[PDB]
């Protein structure tokens, strides 16, 4: 998940990329339909606001 | 019996050949139109009628000679005009 | 036209050699060819 | 095509040369380099041939493949001959004016410079002289097909 | 080309060569007035507020040009002596004021001449401009010109008009340029190669 | 090499927006969430000329949403 | 309800190998086999075929005899190597239409609904194409017999095919008028277009033998199309069909005249491209 | 005879045609190209391509073994085909986006009122502008 | 001003009405071809006339 | 009644209404045909429509078969008015589903007369693709007609 970095190390540039697929893929230009989430964490501090 | 040339007749010719009124052979010759006996126009106002086809009837050995002699003239016109696309025509193509 | 087309065809004058390929790059073309069937 | 048939690999192993050439007959087609990766020689040879025909054959498949009815005997929709040859000419215009543009820039660069640099871009000249056989071969044709009509028919 | 070059008239400024804007306008409609028909004239030069209120300081080219306008035809001859004659006294018209009004003359023809077929010739002395034979050897040199496409009748005192197709009128344009350009590659193909 | 794909990623793109020729109507919208990280050079005239924030309506804009929703 | 018939040059030989191989009969003996193929979109098909075995004795030629084995075996041995392929009639020789074919069709119509027969060339010679086909038609009419049937012909051509098309400009190496330009028109249907209507012109003039001479049966069904010749005889030349043929005419010389005006400007600039290379040219080398 | 070889030289483009990219000509009739197996070559042409049909970015045919120019390609693009747009729309009506009166009709200034009228913008020559950055927080 | 078109007549008031579409397209579009080719042979005189 | 409209040119109107416009109380069928009578507005729309009917009838077939015709004729034919034929005729063709060039000088009306700058040389053409057809249709029809005689 993350929150987004102002880009420190190399291995969270392609995980941000990663992120943000998921992001588009869940409400982007798609009638997202009868194809329910149900998410779970024990800390949501260091999630995206936009997610 | 009007030859392709004209074939072209009018009502008081109706009216001379078949004695009926002038008033009647409209209603004459639009009932031969829907049968469809007969295809052609109708002028009203030169008193005349354009007829173009007609309903084809049967003929004896002398009509044959007719359409005999008029099929002969007309193969010497393919004869003729052919004649010069092979002449003129001849070195375009051997 | 027709004056275009012939009073055109005296330029063509000293053409002097077409020249296929070569002589010795077809030869060695034919020894490439000859590694390759070797090869 | 290239009938094969085998040559015995025992000679190659004798190391000697088969098929004794008598005629200058065989040695006349190259065979193709990707035959020579295979055992065409060393296991197979190649064969010269031809075909077998006569004119019990030649006429009676020349005289119908490709033959018209009374096709050239029509007037080609009459309507829109004439508009075609406006839907050739209207464009045939600009591209006179590509004909006005492209000799303007002559005396100048070298010729084969203006071989290579039109590779991106239509040219005025050949694509001038195509148009001009199209509305040629276009017209001439139903021009005379319908003229002869009115001497057959009447 | 030179009204279409001064189509404008908004961005055209109090220029150094023309020091009076109004000059330029009267200018812009002399050509004008040749240069385009009345939708033209009934949409363009009649509607801007930028040319009626410039000529709105002229009294005599606001009379000029409406008087073709409002087919006001004797009164348009009056005027015409007067900008023609300031045409010949002027620079840069002077090649071409001998030109201009007989353009104007046939157009001013052609305008009433179209409108109907079984009007007489000693209807326009009257109406029009003075002078019956006068009339009458200005249009026999315009039809006998080749143009003002009209039949005029004599001893029965009429004039007939006709309507040409574009058949014949838009031909004679084609073989008039092919005939100029084959002059021209012609006398190239005997200049070149000898 | 993950970088570096991407890397000449962006510059295809940065070289195919200057292949135009103000001639062809081809309209590109780029919509994201950060403008924070991003490269000025993209944000360069010639590519990128016009800028839209999206910001939060307040009373205004906010009572027509309710319109239209409710 | 069957628009045309589309033949390839595959089975065109492939009937005319057969009169080879039964040419060693000599005296008399016809090349009748069995048409196979589809027909799709009402456009009737022919790929592939065989003969089948035939004799037919002069005295009582009322008897046929098809070997219906043959007829079962290679055909299946055909749908086994090839399940696209059907049967889609029968075929003859036909010189010049032979008796048993009124009821050939009707031995083997129990396997093609429209078993279409087609009369082939052996001996090629005409100014067309000599492939034909009819289609069975019956009739419980007026007159004739009660029980009277008349094949009808249905308009026939070579289809051609992209595969076939390799192997037939293959086997030509002869003469071929390509470039179709000014000229392929004028000689594939101005030359060849009038004496397409000479043969048309001559055959109701082979009708027309019977003016007190020829056959029994008179007309009845032969002269109301005569009739309709005569009658449907094209416009005179009085009207402005003169007037607009003149103008359509003159229309295109205006177009003929255009381009004829743009080829010597255009072999002109290749004058010039032809004297740069003179003069520039002589002066350099020598 | 010319017609004849005309026809014979295409025999080298079968089925197996190597699929590359134009990229440039040395000179007259050879050229340079790059595959899309990820390297570049320097490659000859056939004669009969019109070669003012080149240089885009269409791409290109090239033999699978001896890697020449065979024939130009109409374009070829995977990524979402071109919006098929029958099921397609995702049916937002402007009516449905409340409160948005200037940035709806900003976009409509930048985006398809120079598709539509663009000889306006020639004419004045104000510039229109070539690509559009929209941001913001989400939602 | 040709919006309507057709004739007036004064000794009684007959309009002639009638209308055609004019052949346009087929001459003038091939017309100016000729003045755009007349300025073709006017630059062949700045590489043929000068030139050789 | 529906042979009437299927059929050929209609008796006017007032030779028609003496043999149809009195059934429609008789028989056991009266009480639409009373939608017809009783409501005389409604009624009235369908004299009126009825009148329009048989008075476009007429104008239809006139149409089709009359090439050129005097205008008193044909108000002849309305039994009515020249100026109530004129306003017949002129909704008609401003609506344009009958297209007819009239007269009010001579009365000389006429039918589907245009300019035809294409149409004679196209219909000839026409014509002369009718014409090979028809000369094709006889060719292999003689031939076999000779096998059935003459065969063997
Ligand atoms: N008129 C409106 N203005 C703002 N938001 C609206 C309006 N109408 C509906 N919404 C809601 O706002 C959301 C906008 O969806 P959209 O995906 O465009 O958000 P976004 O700005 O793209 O944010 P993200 O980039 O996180 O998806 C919708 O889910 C919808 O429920």
């Amino acid at each position: 998940g993350g929150r987004r970095f102002s880009e420190g190390t190399s291995a969270d540039r392609e995980i941000q990329r990663t992120l943000m697929e998921l992001l588009n893929q869940m409400d982007g230009f798609d009638t997202l339909h009868r194809v329910k989430m149900i998410m779970a964490t024990n800390r949501p501090d260091t999630l995206d606001p936009a997610l | 019996t009007r030859p392709a040339n004209h074939r072209q007749l009018t009502f008081e010719e109706i009216a001379k050949s078949a004695k009926i009124t002038v008033n009647e052979v409209e209603l004459l010759v639009m009932k031969a139109l829907s049968v469809g006996l007969v295809k052609g126009s109708i002028d009203e106002v030169d008193k005349r009628v354009h007829m173009t086809w007609v309903q084809p009837r049967v003929l004896d050995l002398q009509q044959i000679k007719g359409m005999k002699d008029r099929l002969e003239f007309w193969c010497t016109d393919v004869k003729s005009m052919e004649m010069l696309v092979e002449h003129q025509a001849h070195d375009i193509l051997t | 036209h027709n004056m275009s087309v012939k009073a055109m065809r005296f330029p063509p004058k000293s053409y002097n050699k077409d020249l296929e390929s070569a002589e010795e790059r077809r030869e060695r073309e034919q020894q490439d060819l000859e590694f390759a069937k070797e090869m | 095509i290239d009938a094969f048939r085998l040559i015995n690999a025992n000679m190659m192993v004798l190391g000697h040369e088969p098929r004794q050439t008598t005629s200058n007959l065989g040695h006349l087609n190259k065979p193709s380099i990707q035959a020579l990766i295979h055992g065409l020689n060393r296991h197979y040879y190649s064969i010269t041939i031809n075909y077998r025909k006569n004119e019990l054959e030649q006429k009676m498949l020349l005289n119908l493949h490709k033959k018209s009815w009374m096709e050239g005997l029509t007037l080609q929709d009459y309507s829109e001959h004439c508009k075609h040859n406006e839907s050739v000419v209207k464009e045939m215009l600009e591209l006179a004016k590509n004909y006005n543009k492209a000799v303007e820039e002559e005396d100048k660069m070298t010729p084969e410079q203006l071989a290579i640099k039109n590779v991106g871009k239509q040219d005025p000249k050949r694509h001038l002289e195509e148009h001009v056989d199209v509305l040629m071969t276009s017209n001439i044709v139903q021009c005379l097909a319908a003229m002869l009509d009115t001497v057959v028919f009447k | 080309q030179a009204a279409e070059l001064f189509l404008d008239t908004v961005s055209t400024f109090t220029s150094y060569e023309l020091m009076d804007y109004k000059t330029f306008v009267t200018y812009t409609v002399y050509v004008s007035m040749i240069a385009l028909e009345r939708p033209d004239l009934r949409e363009k030069v009649i509607k801007g507020a930028e040319i009626l209120e410039v000529l709105h300081s002229l009294p005599a080219v606001r009379q000029y040009l409406f008087s073709l306008y409002e087919c006001r035809y004797s009164v348009f001859f009056q005027s015409l002596a007067v900008v023609e004659q300031e045409m010949k006294k002027d620079w840069l018209f002077a090649p071409h004021y001998r030109y201009y009004v007989r353009e104007m003359r046939i157009h001013a023809y052609s305008q009433l001449l179209e409108s109907y077929r079984s009007l007489t010739l000693g209807y326009m002395a009257e109406a029009f401009g003075v002078g019956v034979e006068f009339i009458d050897q200005e249009l026999s040199r315009f039809i006998a010109a080749g143009r003002l496409h009209c039949k005029i009748d004599k001893v029965n005192e009429i004039v007939e008009t006709n309507r040409p197709d574009s058949k014949n009128w838009q031909y004679q344009e084609t073989i008039k340029k092919g005939d100029l350009l084959l002059n021209r590659v012609q006398k190239l193909s005997r200049v070149i190669n000898m | 090499g993950a970088d570096r794909e991407v890397q000449r990623i962006l510059l295809e793109l940065l070289n195919q927006m200057d292949g135009f020729d103000q001639n062809v109507n081809v309209k590109v919208i780029m919509a994201t969430n950060r403008a924070d990280t991003l490269d000025p050079a993209l944000l360069r005239p010639g590519r990128l000329d016009r800028k839209i924030e999206f910001p939060l309506p307040d009373r205004r804009q906010k009572r027509l949403i309710f319109s239209t929703i409710t | 309800a069957v628009q045309k018939v589309v033949v390839h040059p595959l089975v065109l030989l492939s009937v005319v190998d057969h009169f080879n191989r039964i040419g060693k009969v000599g005296n008399q003996k016809r090349v009748v086999g069995v048409l196979l193929g589809s027909w799709q979109k009402k456009v009737l098909d022919v790929s592939n075929s065989f003969a089948v075995p035939f004799d037919e004795d002069d005295k009582d030629d009322s008897v046929w005899f098809l070997d219906h084995d043959y007829l079962e075996n290679m055909y299946g041995m055909f749908k086994k190597v090839n399940a696209r392929e059907r049967i889609v009639g029968w075929y003859h020789t036909g010189p010049k239409l032979h008796k048993n074919d009124i009821a050939i069709n009707e031995l083997m119509k129990r396997y093609c609904p429209n078993s279409v027969l087609v009369i082939i060339d052996v001996k090629p010679k005409d100014l067309g194409l000599p492939t034909e086909a009819y289609i069975s038609v019956e009739e419980v009419h007026d007159d004739g017999t009660p029980t009277s049937k008349t094949f009808e012909h249905v308009t026939s051509e070579i289809g051609a095919e992209e595969a076939e098309e390799v192997g037939v400009e293959h086997l030509l190496r002869d003469i071929k008028d390509t470039t179709v330009g000014t000229l392929s028109q004028r000689i594939t249907n101005q030359v060849h277009g009038l004496k397409g209507l000479n043969s048309k012109l001559l055959d109701i003039r082979s009708y027309l033998e019977k003016v007190a001479t020829g056959k029994l049966p008179i007309n009845h069904q032969i002269i109301y199309q005569l009739q309709d010749v005569f009658n449907l005889l094209p416009d005179v030349s009085l009207q402005e069909f003169v007037k607009a043929f003149y103008l359509k005419t003159n229309d295109q010389m205006v177009v003929v005249y255009l381009a004829s005006l743009i080829r010597s400007v255009v072999a002109l600039h290749n004058l010039i491209n032809n004297k740069i290379a003179n003069r520039d040219a002589e002066k350099k080398e020598g | 005879e010319f017609l004849h070889a005309q026809e014979e030289v295409k025999r080298i483009q079968s089925i197996p045609l190597v699929i590359g990219q134009f990229l440039e000509a040395v000179d007259q009739n050879t050229a340079i190209v790059g595959s899309t197996t990820g390297s570049n070559y320097y490659v000859r042409i056939l004669s009969t391509i019109d070669r003012e049909l080149l240089k885009p970015n269409a791409s290109v045919a090239l033999h699978k073994h001896s890697n020449a120019l065979v024939d130009v390609l109409p374009p070829e693009a995977d990524s979402s085909i071109m919006m098929l747009t029958s099921d397609q729309k995702p049916d937002v009506m402007y009516a449905d986006i409340g409160g948005m009166d200037i940035q709806k009709q900003e976009v409509r200034e930048a985006v398809e009122l120079p598709l539509t009228h663009f000889e306006l913008y020639k004419q004045i020559g104000i510039d229109p502008p070539r690509g559009v950055l929209m941001y913001g927080p989400p939602g | 001003d040709k919006k309507f078109h057709g004739i007036l007549d004064q000794g009684e008031g007959v309009l002639i009405i009638f209308d055609e579409p004019p052949v346009d397209k087929t001459y003038e579009a091939a017309l100016e071809t000729i003045q755009n080719m007349s300025k073709v042979v006017d630059s062949l005189y700045n590489k043929a006339k000068k030139l050789t | 009644l529906l042979k009437l409209f299927t059929t050929m040119e209609l008796m006017r109107w007032s030779t028609l209404v003496e043999d149809y416009g009195m059934e429609l109380r008789k028989g056991s069928l009266e009480s639409p045909a009373t939608d017809v009578f009783g409501s005389t507005e409604e009624g009235e729309k369908r004299w009126k429509d009825l009148k329009n009917r048989v008075v476009e009838h007429n104008i239809r077939i006139m149409a089709k078969y009359y090439t050129r015709i005097t205008m008193k004729r044909m108000a002849q034919l309305l039994d009515l008015s020249v100026d109530e034929s004129e306003a017949f005729l002129s909704n008609l063709v401003v609506n344009k589903t009958i297209f007819a060039k009239v007269d009010r000088l001579a009365g000389i009306i006429n039918f589907q007369r245009p300019k035809d700058p294409n149409n004679l040389l196209n219909d000839w053409s026409q014509k002369l693709n009718s014409l090979m057809s028809l000369v094709n249709k006889t060719t292999h029809l003689i031939a076999k007609e000779e096998m059935i005689h003459n065969l063997q």
